[PDB]
């Protein structure tokens, strides 16, 4: 997950890397946050 | 860098270097820029030449340029 201006950072990355690394562009933090969690809970909270 | 008459920007190419591939309040790091837009286009040239003139729109700039280094205060 890299940010949205980082799109053209990308030309020196080997592209054998390149293509293997499935790269997610992003503009906000509410793009990854439902992104990376597993949508049930698991655990108890505090309150 | 030694070239002659054989190719040229317009103001679309002047307006795709300010809009995009610089941000400065002088001429220095434009100077690069016009610098790394002559060295691509001597190369491309060594390599494979074309004839007459060549007119450089802002569709032939990311064909030389790619990689913006200062992206500018919108």
């Amino acid at each position: 997950v890299l940010p949205k201006d980082n799109e053209a950072q990308l030309e020196e990355l080997p592209k054998e890397v390149l293509e293997g690394l499935e790269i997610k562009l992003v503009e906000d933090v509410g793009e990854v946050l439902e992104y990376l969690l597993l949508p049930e809970p698991t655990m108890p909270p505090v309150v | 860098s030694g070239m002659e008459g054989r190719i040229e920007v317009t103001d679309a190419a002047i307006l795709r270097v300010i809009s995009e591939y610089t941000r400065e309040a002088g001429v220095r790091g434009l100077e690069r820029e016009l610098g790394k837009i002559a060295r691509k286009g001597a190369k491309f040239w060594l390599e494979g030449a074309w004839e007459g003139l060549r007119t450089i729109d802002a569709s032939d700039i990311p064909t030389y340029l790619g990689i913006p280094r200062y992206r500018p205060d919108k």
